[PDB]
C-alpha cells in the first residue's frame, strides 16, 4: 500500500488557513567516519618466509600500491571528521544558569556528572557496539568530538545564528525563536504570545526523541551498517589465508617444510597469485566504500553548515515542516542532528477573493491573505490564523476593479478618518 | 611465536589447535602432554614524524601499536613515541600522530602535545541583553577546487607485448 | 595554497609511472624483457614464461583502470560541486551559510586555474559589536508593538528600534511596529512611548 488515501477539498473561493501549530523534533542519523585500518601485503601474503617475500619481490609495485590506498582510506576519514565538526573557531561555552525563558535543554546540553557527554548522546552511544592487519586510532578522539558539538550547541543557543557568519553576538533565546517564526513566515506576535506552549511543546518533543530513541533498538541503522560492512570484509580477508588456491597446503611453513626450492617455488607462487588477489579485491571494496562515506560526509557538512548554524529555506533539508532551528549530537562514527520544525496543525477552512474594491480600486494585501468568517472580511497571515481589520496599512492599491477576476466588494478602514473627523 | 601455557582443553585424540584462518593457534608438547599457545611476536609499522628536511634533520620515531617495553620515552595511544618529549602547554594542530596527540617542531626538540581544539570564548548571556554591529570589514576568500584530469589513454595491445 | 590541484595531478602522475615501471618485473618468468623470453627459449616452453608475464602485464593494467575510475568519480563530485557554485554563488546571491564563505555572501567572482577553478567569495562580516539592553514588545497605550524589521534596544536614556546586522538607532514611531494585543500576555514588555507622525 503506497498510502493514506486522502483527497482536498478544492473550489475556486475556498482556502484554509493554520490556527495552532505543533513544535516537532525529528532526528537524522548520517555515517561521518569509518575505521581506519590498514593492512600490510608482505606480513599478509608472506607470513614472515624470507624465501616467499623474495618470490614477492617480484610482482613488482602490487604490495607498495596496496598500502598506499590503505593509507589514503586513513587520512580521508580524518579530514571528514575534520569537516563535519571543526566548524568553530572558538570554543564556546554555555551560561552557568539555565534561564532559557522556558526552555530545558538538559538532554542535549553536556551533562557533567558523567566523559562529559550529554544524555541523548550516552543513549547513541551505548546503541551502537592475520598478523598484516592493524586499526589505526582516530585523530579526534570522542572527547573532543563531544566538545565540538557542545560548542556547536552553545553557541547556537546563546549566540544564536550568528557566530557561523562572524563574531558571536549574543541574543536572548525567545527573541532568537521570533526570529527564527519571521523566517519561516509567521510574524513574532504568535511566539511572543504562545511563549509558555511553544517551550512546553519542544520540552516535551525533546524529552520523547530520547524515549524513541532507546525503544527502537534499530534507530542507528546506518552507523550499525557502516560498522558491520568494515568486520565482514575484513573477516572474509582472513578467511581468504585458509584457501589453498590449487596448491597442497594453505600453510606455507608446512609448504616450505616438505619440498625442495624448485618444487616448493611453485606452489608457493599459486598461493602469492591467490592471496594478492584476495588483497586486491579487499582494497578496491574499500576505496568504493570510502568513497560514499565521503559523499555522507559531505553531506553532514553541509547540513551542519546550513542547518546547525543558520535557518535553512530548503524544503525537507531539516526535516518534514519549516525549519526553526537544529542542534548536533555525536555518536560512534557518525553525526545525530536534532531539527526543530514548526508543523501547521488545526486547519480552519475560510472562504476567499483575490482583491476587495472599495472606492473605485483594488486592493491587495500586503502580506497575507483575505478571508471572510461567514460575513465579514479579514486579512490574515499565511501560515497563521490571526484575523485582522483590513486597513489602508495592511494593503496596497493598483488598478481599476474590473481587470482583477473575482474581485469583492468591501470596506478598507481608513486610520485617517477618525482622527479627521475629530 | 611466543609460547605461553594454554588453559585450552583439548579432547584425548587431538594434538594442535587451529585458528580462523588456518594458522596454529595451540600445540600441545609431545615430550609432556601439556597444552601451550602460540601468539606471533611483537608487530608492527614504524613511522618517522620529521619536520621538514628544510628546518631540520633530527626526526623522532612512533612505533605503531607495539608498546616500546622491547628496545625521550612517551607512550601515546597510537604507540609510543621515541625522539620527542610530552609537554603540558596545548598548541594548534601542525603533525597529526593520532589520538588527539599531535607534535610540531618547537624553538629546539619535537613535542608532542595534547592537541588544541581551539580558544575558548563565553558570551555574556542575560534575558534582557543584546548586541549589535557597527561597522564592517569586507572580506575576500578563495575557493579551490578541482574541476577535471588529464585525459590518458592506454594501448593494451601495445602495453602488454609491443612489437610481438 | 593549491594544493588541491596540485595533488590531482601528483596523483595521476605517480599512477601512470607505476604502470610504466611495472613493465620491468618479470612476474615469476626468467625475464622482464619479452624478446629474451621468446629467444632463448624455444617456441613451446617460451609460451608459458610469456603466459605468466602476460597475466602480470594485464592485471596491472586493470589495477590503473579500476584506480583511475575510482579517482575521477570523485573528481566529478568536486566539478559538481563547482558548477553549483558557479551557479548559486556568482550568478546570483546565496542565503546558504558557509556555502560561499565564512560571512555573508555578498557576491563572488570566478577565476581558471589549471585543471580547476579558484572562486573569490566577497562577504560581509560584522565588525565592532556593542552591548545593548532589549526587551521584546513594547507597551504605551494598552497596546503591544512589535518591531517591524528590527530590534529595541536601550542605552539606558532613550529607546530606539534598529537594524539587526548595524547599529542605526532611530525613534520608535508607528510607521515601524506593528500592533497586537495587550501589556500582559508578551512577557517582559517594557512600558514606552511610541511618537507618531500624526
Amino acid at each position: 500500500s503506497l498510502g493514506a488515501e486522502n483527497s482536498v477539498a478544492y473550489s475556486n473561493n475556498s482556502i484554509a488557513i493554520p490556527t495552532n501549530f505543533t513544535i516537532s523534533v525529528t532526528t537524522e542519523i548520517l555515517p561521518v567516519s569509518m575505521t581506519k585500518t590498514s593492512v600490510d601485503c608482505t606480513m599478509y601474503i608472506c607470513g614472515d618466509s624470507t624465501e616467499c617475500s623474495n618470490l614477492l619481490l617480484q610482482y613488482g609495485s602490487f604490495c607498495t600500491q596496496l598500502n598506499r590506498a590503505l593509507t589514503g582510506i586513513a587520512v580521508e576519514q580524518d579530514k571528514n571528521t575534520q569537516e563535519v565538526f571543526a566548524q568553530v573557531k572558538q570554543i564556546y561555552k554555555t551560561p552557568p544558569i539555565k534561564d532559557f525563558g522556558g526552555f530545558n535543554f538538559s538532554q542535549i546540553l553536556p551533562d557533567p556528572s558523567k566523559s562529559k557527554r550529554s544524555p541523548i548522546e550516552d543513549l547513541l552511544f551505548n546503541k551502537v557496539t592475520f598478523n598484516g592487519l592493524t586499526v589505526l586510532p582516530p585523530l579526534l578522539t570522542d572527547e573532543m568530538i563531544a566538545q565540538y558539538t557542545s560548542a556547536l550547541l552553545a553557541g547556537t543557543i546563546t549566540s544564536g545564528w550568528t557566530f557561523g557568519a562572524g563574531p558571536a553576538l549574543q541574543i536572548p533565546f525567545p527573541m532568537q525563536m521570533a526570529y527564527r517564526f519571521n523566517g519561516i513566515g509567521v510574524t513574532q506576535n504568535v511566539l511572543y504570545e504562545n511563549q509558555k506552549l511553544i517551550a512546553n511543546q519542544f520540552n516535551s518533543a525533546i524529552g520523547k526523541i530520547q524515549d524513541s530513541l532507546s525503544s527502537t533498538p534499530s534507530a542507528l541503522g546506518k552507523l550499525q551498517d557502516v560498522v558491520n560492512q568494515n568486520a565482514q570484509a575484513l573477516n572474509t580477508l582472513v578467511k581468504q589465508l585458509s584457501s589453498n588456491f590449487g596448491a597442497i597446503s594453505s600453510v606455507l611453513n608446512d609448504i616450505l617444510s616438505r619440498l625442495d626450492p624448485p618444487e616448493a617455488e611453485v606452489q608457493i607462487d599459486r598461493l602469492i597469485t591467490g592471496r594478492l588477489q584476495s588483497l586486491q579485491t579487499y582494497v578496491t571494496q574499500q576505496l568504493i566504500r570510502a568513497a560514499e562515506i565521503r559523499a555522507s560526509a559531505n553531506l553532514a557538512a553541509t547540513k551542519m553548515s546550513e542547518c546547525v548554524l543558520g535557518q535553512s529555506k530548503r524544503v525537507d533539508f531539516c526535516g518534514k515542516g519549516y525549519h526553526l532551528m537544529s542542534f548536533p549530537q555525536s555518536a560512534p562514527h557518525g553525526v545525530v542532528f536534532l531539527h526543530v520544525t514548526y508543523v501547521p496543525a488545526q486547519e480552519k477552512n475560510f472562504t476567499t477573493a483575490p482583491a476587495i474594491c472599495h472606492d473605485g480600486k483594488a486592493h491587495f494585501p500586503r502580506e497575507g491573505v483575505f478571508v471572510s468568517n461567514g460575513t465579514h472580511w479579514f486579512v490574515t497571515q499565511r501560515n497563521f490564523y490571526e484575523p485582522q481589520i483590513i486597513t489602508t496599512d495592511n494593503t496596497f492599491v493598483s488598478g481599476n476593479c474590473d481587470v482583477v477576476i473575482g474581485i469583492v466588494n468591501n470596506t478598507v478602514y481608513d486610520p485617517l478618518q477618525p482622527e479627521l473627523d475629530s | 611465536g611466543v609460547l605461553t601455557e594454554s588453559n585450552k582443553k583439548f579432547l584425548p585424540f587431538q594434538q594442535f589447535g587451529r585458528d580462523i584462518a588456518d594458522t596454529t593457534d595451540a600445540v600441545r608438547d609431545p615430550q609432556t602432554l601439556e597444552i601451550l599457545d602460540i601468539t606471533p611476536c611483537s608487530f608492527g609499522g614504524v613511522s618517522v614524524i620529521t619536520p621538514g628536511t628544510n628546518t631540520s634533520n633530527q626526526v623522532a620515531v612512533l612505533y605503531q601499536d607495539v608498546n616500546c617495553t622491547e628496545v625521550n620515552v612517551f607512550q601515546t595511544r597510537a604507540g609510543c613515541l621515541i625522539g620527542a618529549e610530552h609537554v603540558n602547554n596545548s598548541y594548534e594542530c601542525d603533525i597529526p600522530i593520532g589520538a588527539g596527540i599531535c607534535a610540531s617542531y618547537q624553538t629546539q626538540s619535537i613535542i608532542a602535545y595534547t592537541m588544541s581544539l581551539g580558544a575558548e570564548n563565553s558570551v555574556a548571556y542575560s534575558n534582557n541583553s543584546i548586541a549589535i554591529p557597527t561597522n564592517f570589514t569586507i572580506s575576500v576568500t578563495t575557493e579551490i577546487l578541482p574541476v577535471s584530469m588529464t585525459k590518458t589513454s592506454v594501448d593494451c595491445t601495445m602495453y602488454i607485448c609491443g612489437d610481438s
